[PDB]
């Protein structure tokens, strides 16, 4: 039992292609259960002005009333038959994937077929659905940390619709008219850019069978354009919260690079800290080790989003009012120490952490089947993990800092601010300390 | 895969349990009886610190080298931790387990107790204690187990108040000697080989009161949050029992977690009895807590201010109406499908079939494959449910009630 | 050879000047990182009575006298107790440089 054993071990996700563009993919396991979802590229950068959050208030309505069963039936024979149900989107994607039974199979997947194709809209569902939105905004206008992301969002797309969020305005909300809403349904979904995805105990053969009784006959029948990071800072001077948020990005590659594999090795690197983990004083990446030193920080993460072969490599920090300068400094400090002075066993190191890492985050069925739909959304196929084995296996410390010179040396980054944030210092600073005179 | 898991009991008391499939991830969980039920007045919220007692030093290895070596490796090493069960996980890949191993009977058989980071292992306390308390919903939970027992079960999993600061390592030293022996572990393995985890297990441990009592009442934390949270509970049965088993599937009756999110839950008849009884946004959960000596069933509200009272009171009659009579067979087939969903998908990662195994091995003292278990859920019948619901109506109430409590009924007003 | 040897010691103990003075060997340390660290670690007692001692010492020497004959710590009285404490922490010292070796 080795590494290259265990990394042979392992099924291999039998793809197909219903003709009117629709993709297809499904991989086996022992343990009986099953994951069964749709992905489709609709988010906020498809939306315009006047129709954003058009999919999110849609995956609202998915689940209200249908061309063959009411608003309650469906509730009613999901929970018959026991299953589990879950929608989300990105500002790039949106997914609807059960967790499902190894027997309830095909009327579920013929359940989830009416989904895609006759969401109908009843105009008290419409309604209440708008008075939940409202609701969701007064909710969840309290959370923070979306709040710093959103800004982080808004502030580094300046102009294109990538900065809109995934709610949107207020005002589109007071609107919803169902004649938009229907052709957001009728256009933004059809034809090649939609993705079955099976992860857990069943059979390829009777998917694909059942993919033909069901999806086929869909019968469908012009945007990505690249978006124009700005690079700026927005704040919200607003003192009456105690802890203050503190995010800063730059223009992250993508996913046509393994220089982003090299990124997640920085990242693996620095990453994460909470202030409740079990050793301060002893902890491996220096960044944290000083902030438990000088008691500065709460919590933060340096990590990488990616959006449509684009991104925002990012890194937010939550902390008090008289500990964010020292935290930037050596923040600042960790960065150009792995753009020019990195060593190679913390190389080593977050490469070890960057295989335990993916390894326990493709635990279950639902981050694989959400693996095998990313992945085949990004690429159009699935790259298993001993290709990612292997070039992390071509990862030194010259590339890495190669890449990260690229990527932080002198850039224009984003910088978002949120609460007493009268410590944090002017954008100029943070230009002075980006780039290393040597000191 | 072919391949199984192996079984063994080794005579001074522990239990071994192998698995090999393969899959990269390697993960080792030692489950010990070390709860909050075995601890007492003279040793309160000391599991709290045991379980942020991880980064000690130990004889054989310090902790700056335990603390490298593991992130070094790149290995997770978690401890969690119930009433009756302390649990230390670790994980990595499948070659460099044994120095993993090493670290792990380091920290179990040989904790040095130095003062310096008991003193900083204090203030780490505090801190958890306000990241653990900042959620209401489990100070809730606690204080209904407070209210539930009049014995250790009532212990908390977290230190009381002027109890910081004023624990002894020498006490710690004494409840390792005492509590953690060969008869109360249970070493499970997944990913790794039997005869390597026999020969470890075999070479560096070599180690060698009663159930409590109920008690009944309520507890008020008057509080005002907007959101009166209210638990109702009465004892049920203990760990295993098919009656424990009939009040699961009355709690799968009464409500389970959302099956569907952004959605209404029609089926369950908690939900719309009290959303016909109350036509304001509410939520009610059934609840059932499961151990070794006994159990606690009930149910969980959240509710409005002014706007409590009248969903106990809904939520209450249902379920009275229900124990009078009033069940559907399907409905019963449908709790049974619940269930059987419940607990194939809560273990079908290596994180959830850990516990599950370790919890079965632990406890029972043997595994049970969990095919059978799911024909012991399907050999479950109705007047199973007829007399759990009474059993819940007739017995004494247990009450935890927290927020703004001026419309909360105390004792004659059910 | 050996006895002689430790005369020769405590010659020297006794020529040091501490001894009349009420000092141990842990009340003669100069500071380092290291042994602020040791002096942190120290139990209750000690501390006390090493604090004690030392202001004593630091009193006589302000007014410039030394203390009468029998109240003097002689050889083989005075009770090492740093050493286990300072020891480990030199110890983890090198500890930090071996493992970033």
């Amino acid at each position: 039992a080795t590494y290259a054993q265990a990394l042979q071990s392992v099924p291999e996700t039998q793809v197909s292609q219903l003709d009117n563009g629709l993709r297809v993919a499904s991989e086996q396991s022992s343990q009986p259960t099953c994951t069964v979802g749709v992905w489709i590229d609709a988010g906020s950068r498809y939306e315009t002005e006047k129709n954003n959050g058009a999919g999110y208030f849609v995956e609202h309505l998915a689940f209200k009333g249908t061309k063959n069963r009411p608003g309650n039936a469906l509730e009613k024979e999901v929970e018959s038959m026991g299953a589990h149900l879950n929608a989300y989107s990105t500002r790039e994607h949106t997914a609807y994937y059960i967790k499902a039974l190894s027997k309830d199979l095909p009327k579920a997947v013929e359940l989830l077929a009416d989904i895609v194709q006759n969401c109908s809209l009843e105009d008290s569902q419409i309604e209440k659905e708008r008075d939940v939105i409202l609701q969701e905004l007064q909710e969840n206008d309290t959370s923070m940390r979306d709040v710093v992301f959103n800004y982080l969002h808004a502030t580094a797309f300046q102009g294109t619709p990538l900065a809109q969020s995934v709610e949107g305005p207020s005002e589109n909300v007071r609107k919803l008219s169902r004649a938009d809403l229907t052709e957001y349904l009728s256009r933004h979904y059809k034809a090649p850019r939609m993705v079955l995805a099976a992860a857990g105990g069943l059979e390829h053969r009777q998917l694909l069978d059942l993919a033909q009784k069901h999806f086929s006959g869909l019968s469908g029948t012009p945007t990505l354009t690249p978006c124009r990071f700005t690079g700026s800072e927005i704040r919200h001077r607003e003192d009456g919260l105690p802890l203050a948020h503190v995010a800063i990005a730059v223009e992250g590659p993508g996913w046509a690079n393994p220089d982003n594999v090299a990124l997640q090795v920085a990242n693996a690197i620095i990453g994460h800290y909470d202030c409740t983990y079990g050793g301060g004083m002893h902890l491996s990446s220096p960044l944290a080790s000083v902030a438990v030193t000088n008691k500065l920080c709460q919590s933060f993460q340096t990590f990488n989003i990616c959006y449509a072969d684009t991104g925002l490599l990012g890194a937010h920090f939550v902390c008090d009012h008289m500990s964010i300068d020292d935290m930037m400094f050596v923040l600042q400090g960790q960065w150009m120490r792995l753009c020019t002075s990195a060593t190679e066993s913390e190389v080593v190191r977050g490469k070890n952490l960057l295989r335990n890492a993916l390894v326990s985050h493709l635990d279950g069925t639902t981050p694989v089947c959400e693996d095998i739909g990313r992945s085949l959304l990004t690429y159009g196929r699935r790259i298993p993990l001993a290709e990612w084995e292997s070039r992390i296996a071509e990862v030194d410390a010259r590339v890495v800092r190669e890449v990260c010179s690229k990527y932080f040396y002198d850039q224009c980054p984003a910088v978002a601010g949120f609460g007493p944030i009268e410590q944090l210092p002017d954008y100029n600073r943070i230009r002075s300390g980006m780039f290393w005179l040597r000191f | 895969h072919p391949q199984d898991l192996e079984f063994t009991r080794l005579p001074n008391g522990l239990v071994i349990a192998s698995l090999e499939n393969y899959a990269p991830a390697s993960r080792i969980g030692l489950f010990i009886k070390a709860g909050s039920r075995y601890e007492n007045f003279n040793n309160l919220g000391t599991s709290h610190l045991l379980r942020l007692a991880s980064s000690l030093t130990t004889k054989g290895a310090s902790s700056f080298k335990i603390t490298r070596g593991i992130e070094a490796v790149g290995g997770k090493l978690s401890v969690t931790s119930t009433r009756e069960n302390m649990a230390y996980t670790v994980e990595c890949l499948r070659d460099d387990v044994d120095i993993l191993m090493e670290f792990l009977l380091n920290v179990t058989t040989a904790p040095e107790f130095r003062r310096w980071e008991v003193a900083a292992l204090q203030s780490q306390l505090r801190i958890d204690k306000a990241v653990a308390f900042q959620n209401p919903q489990a100070h809730v939970i606690e204080n209904l187990h407070a209210a539930a027992y009049r014995n250790a079960l009532a212990n908390s999993l977290y230190c009381p108040d002027y109890r910081i600061g004023k624990v002894t390592p020498d006490e710690l030293h004494d409840y390792v000697q005492n509590h953690f022996t060969s008869a109360r572990m249970a070493l499970i393995g997944l990913g790794v080989s039997h005869p390597v985890l026999k020969q470890v297990a075999e070479q560096f441990l070599n180690i060698r009161g009663a159930k409590a009592k109920y008690r009944g009442g309520e507890i008020r934390e008057q509080n005002g949050d907007s959101l009166v949270h209210a638990a109702l509970v009465a004892e049920s049965a203990a760990i295993g029992s098919a009656e424990a088993n009939a009040f699961s599937v009355l709690q799968h009756v009464l409500g389970a977690g959302p099956h569907v999110k952004r959605g209404s839950n029609a089926t369950s008849s908690l939900y719309q009895a009290v959303a016909k009884g109350v036509h304001q946004p509410f939520d009610v959960s059934a609840f059932n807590a499961s151990y070794s000596d006994s159990g606690l069933f009930g149910f969980y509200t959240i509710s409005q201010a002014a706007s409590a009272g009248d969903v106990i009171k809904a939520a209450y009659n249902q379920v009275k109406t229900i124990a009078q009579g009033n069940l559907s067979n399907p409905d019963v087939q449908a709790a049974k499908n619940k269930l059987k969903a419940g607990y194939l998908m809560s273990v079908e990662s290596s994180e959830g079939f850990l516990d599950e195994v370790g919890c079965q091995a632990l406890a029972a003292g043997s595994y049970t494959p969990p095919s059978t278990v799911l024909q012991q859920i399907d050999a479950v019948a109705d007047a199973d449910v007829i007399n759990a619901a009474k059993k819940f109506v007739s017995g004494r109430k247990s009450m935890a009630a927290s927020g703004n409590l001026g419309h909360t009924p105390f004792i004659d007003e059910l | 050879s050996s006895k002689w040897l430790e005369g020769i010691r405590k010659w020297y103990y006794n020529a040091a000047g501490f001894n009349k003075l009420g000092l141990m060997r842990d009340d003669t340390i100069h500071e380092n990182d290291d042994v602020k660290e040791a002096i942190r670690r120290l139990p209750e007692n000690l501390y006390n009575d090493r604090v004690f001692r030392i202001k004593r010492a630091l009193d006589l020497s302000m007014r410039q006298q030394i203390l009468p004959k029998e109240q003097w710590t002689k050889y083989e009285e005075d009770k090492f107790y740093l050493e286990p404490y300072l020891k480990e922490v030199i110890r983890e010292r090198k500890e930090r440089e071996e493992w970033t070796k």
